[PDB]
């Protein structure tokens, strides 16, 4: 009863058969979730559209992922991944930002329990690749405790609304390193030209930052 | 003063034997199927030897025999394979029976 | 309610997480035992990959100093007509008896290789050992 | 992604982080450095990382 | 009122001891060496995930490091004993037909279950249909051989993980231990190795069941008075 | 491999061409793609 | 949440 | 450390490579 089901795609697939010619079947993609981090998806196939719904939603509840959420409202860090030809870039956002994501991502995020996130989908916009690509990226996000345990250092959150106050979000359970993390004068991290072009005011789009209904 | 594994391995008869090709070893028949003799000789895999024509009835379960080893494990990698195919048996030639 | 995503984490991580989310009402019978006495490696699915270029397995061949003596003994005298008995854990072959004498004479200060090998054969012949040279 | 190694160097934020603003006397700066040698590594990183910031300021 | 004390004195007490059943007295590196457990397959058959547990190659024959086997075997036996103590269903699985009869007898003698036959599709993932909606599945699956007869991973390895069942498995040098919860690097082919494994698990399981009865009986006698 | 197919999953299976195997065989079973190959090559 | 029509009648079984 | 550990070296039991009947002849 705690799980909600949402449809992501309903397709009519046509199979050519030896004696019966073109036959019509239904392929349905549905996602399930309880709104508290546990969510999954499954494909359903049947000749009738309502049998596909039953198979998909019942099967999905047995293939649930657990998704870690920062403060139970957003992701722990920016996630950029490619699944086949579908690219998804997700950004951690503060409270009140809402879900500014592909409508399918919005639907899945309400099932997971993510309230604030930005996502941009590039390349092929295949609902299945997008769905399983999204769950792959959300299931491989490193939490703050995992980072602290991995590096044996404190994770300190600096918020501009809280000024210079250092907020320790996670501390290692094991011993605490004494050697500071090396401060490489320049990081060799790869950047997204889309993110940089926006921060420099060179991104011009009539479709960006448009007023939309609450999501 | 507990013996280490490195010590057990160095002084093991199987380690001391070196290569197995053309090595005389004593085996024991543990299973027989018609004229197929299954003989263990101290290795990982048993060998399968056909009952000799002469004194065939002398070869029974428990009979200790002399073998000339060829390979401890018959394996080969075939074209287009990522690993080796193994038949899970050693290659040995049955010479005769061991007697005191 | 559960998870059959066997390639996503491990049975422990999937069970622990679904227990936290309240999806699983009761913990499985094994969960408390795994938690107290976990394996050395957490059982997470991995895909075996093939090595390419300059990548090589780290496994090393097992060799011993006496193996040089064993190769020469087999070359000079061949495999002994005596049969190996690999069932007896204390079996000593003619080669091992040769190696032990060869090691004893080396510890007596002799350092030449060709000379240390001929004197060893004589000692065994004196002890009654049969050493038929292959050629 | 942004082409090249250390794409951060090609951002306005990075270029504005230079702290060297030369006095009006400075008219020309020549840099002589070596592509190989362990003792000239700092000069190579200076050309690689900091020359862009100096010219920007 | 009385349940919390029961679960604490019986179910939680064994979990506070490093070796509650003393399974380390059951084997030694020498006992494993005499059973030929260190003997692995040829190097050409090596699985890359088994390289951590391999001591080396002796003339193109891989040797399993028994120092690690002893530590893994300690964990595997300890887990098996705790699951037998908790009255868990232990299922032995192996497709090697040389040992099918031996394994079925070992299971019957210890009071557990064996599946050495052709594993049918969906025995674990479709058990309710095949057996009934109230069928109880195994709490622990012990693999004495992790490969099937075509040298591929036994289907039950994947299906055990799907059903969140922990697996104990003897993993030779050509096997894949990634999804086996408690792997034990060791020879699975030699009759002496396989016989040893059956004695250890049989003994660990039998001791744990007797320990459960001893504790329960004492807890009841003390409860009345 | 070559254009000649060698992807068979049971490539390591032991080929057993005997009279007894034929009797202990599923009647539904039909010859696989590379099953004829072993026959074509064994006859040669 | 919404309702899907039920697939079959449970009496239709052995 | 330990005397019984394996030592690194070249295969002492390695056999010579095969040779054709005319190997080494003009
Ligand atoms: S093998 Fe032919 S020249 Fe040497
Ligand atoms: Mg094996």
């Amino acid at each position: 009863e705690d799980f909600d089901t949402r449809i992501l795609e309903v397709r009519n697939v046509f199979t050519m058969t030896a004696k019966e010619g073109r036959k019509k079947s239904i392929r349905v993609l549905v996602a399930v979730g309880n709104g508290k981090g546990a969510a999954g998806f499954s494909i359903g196939k049947a000749t009738d559209r309502m049998d596909a719904f039953r198979k998909a939603k019942n099967r999905a509840v047995h293939h649930l992922h657990y998704i870690e959420r920062y403060e139970d409202h957003t992701i722990f860090h920016d996630i950029s991944l490619r699944f086949k030809r579908t690219h998804i870039k997700m950004k951690k956002q503060p409270k009140g930002y809402g879900l500014r994501c592909h409508r399918a991502i919005i639907t899945i995020c309400r099932l997971i329990g993510i309230k604030d996130m930005y996502a941009k989908v590039s390349g092929s916009i295949n609902m299945l690749s997008l769905t399983q690509g999204l769950f792959r990226g959300l299931s491989r996000q490193e939490t703050h405790q995992q980072l602290a345990d991995k590096k044996g250092l404190h994770v300190v959150e600096i918020r501009e609304e809280c000024g210079p106050l250092p907020i320790v979000v996670a501390s290692p359970r094991g011993p605490l390193r004494k050697d500071p993390e090396p401060e490489d004068e320049v990081p060799d991290v790869k950047l997204d030209w889309e993110d940089v072009k926006t921060a420099q005011g060179m991104k011009r789009s009539v479709w960006s930052n448009l007023k939309r209904a609450a999501t | 003063n507990v013996e280490s594994f490195a010590s057990m391995l160095r002084h093991s008869p199987l380690t001391q034997m070196g290569p197995a090709k053309d090595k005389l070893v004593i085996g024991r028949i543990f299973h027989i199927v018609e004229n197929d003799l299954y003989i263990d000789f101290g290795g990982k895999f048993h060998c399968v030897c056909r009952r000799p024509e002469v004194d065939g009835e002398k070869y029974q379960k428990g009979t200790r025999v002399r073998l000339r080893l060829l390979d401890l494990e018959l394996t080969s990698r075939f074209l287009g394979a990522t690993t080796d195919t193994t038949v899970l048996e050693a290659n040995a030639v049955l010479l005769g029976i061991q007697e005191s | 309610a559960g998870s059959r995503l066997e390639t996503v984490g491990s049975i422990f991580s999937r069970t622990r997480d679904l227990v936290r989310a309240g999806v699983l009402k009761e913990k499985p019978l094994w969960f408390d035992v795994y938690d107290a006495f976990p394996p050395l490696r957490e059982p997470v699915f991995q895909r075996p990959r093939v090595r390419y270029g300059k990548a090589k397995a780290p496994i090393q061949d097992i060799w011993y100093h006496e193996d040089r003596i064993r190769a020469k003994f087999y070359s000079v005298y061949g495999s002994g007509q005596r049969a190996f008995d690999l069932f007896n854990p204390n079996f000593k072959s003619t080669c091992q008896r040769f190696v032990e004498k060869y090691t004893e004479l080396q510890k007596l200060g002799e350092t030449d290789e060709e000379k240390l090998f001929v004197e060893t054969g004589k000692a065994l012949l004196a002890e009654g050992v049969i050493l038929r040279r292959v050629g | 992604p942004m082409k090249g190694r250390f794409p951060i160097r090609r951002t306005l934020q990075y270029l504005s982080q230079g702290n060297v603003v030369f006095k009006d006397s400075v008219k020309v700066m020549t840099v002589n450095y070596n592509t190989h040698g362990e003792l000239g590594e700092g000069a190579r990183k200076f050309v690689f990382f900091n020359i862009p910031q100096i010219q920007y300021k | 009122e009385d349940s919390t004390d029961f679960n604490d004195k019986i179910l939680n007490e064994p979990l506070k001891h490093s070796d509650f059943f003393n399974v380390k007295e059951l084997f030694s590196v020498r006992s494993l060496f005499d059973a030929r457990v260190h003997l692995g397959h040829k190097a050409g058959c090596r699985h890359r995930f088994m390289e951590p547990y391999i001591f080396g190659s002796r003339l193109d024959h891989d040797i399993i490091d028994l120092e690690q086997t002893a530590t893994h075997l300690q964990l595997a036996l300890n887990f098996t004993a705790h699951m037998a103590y908790r009255k868990g269903i232990i299922l032995f699985i192996s497709r090697n037909r040389q040992f099918s009869y031996l394994i079925e007898n070992m299971a019957r003698d210890c009071g557990e279950y064996a599946h050495t036959r052709y594993f049918r599709g969906g025995m674990l993932t479709n058990a309710r249909l095949l057996f009934g909606p109230t069928v109880r599945l195994p709490d622990l699956i012990i693999f004495l051989h992790t490969l099937n007869n075509i040298f591929e991973p036994h289907v039950a390895v994947r299906d055990a993980a799907k059903m969140n069942i922990p697996t104990v498995g003897i993993v030779d040098t050509n096997c894949n231990p990634c999804l086996i919860t408690y792997p034990v690097p060791g020879n699975d082919d030699s009759p002496l190795a396989v016989h040893l494994y059956c004695r250890l698990f049989q003994t660990a399981i039998t001791r744990a069941k007797e320990k459960r009865q001893q504790v329960e009986a004492l807890y009841r006698l003390q409860g009345q008075k | 491999k070559v254009w000649y197919e060698s992807p068979s999953l049971g490539s390591h299976s032991t080929y057993k061409p005997s009279k007894l195997e034929f009797l202990m065989r599923s009647t539904s079973k039909k010859t696989r793609k590379e099953d004829h190959a072993r026959l074509r090559a064994l006859n040669g | 949440a919404f309702v899907i029509p039920k697939k079959n009648v449970p009496t239709s079984k052995r | 450390s330990n005397e019984d550990l394996p030592i690194s070296m070249e295969n002492p039991y390695k056999e010579p490579l095969k040779k054709c009947i005319l190997c080494g002849k003009h």
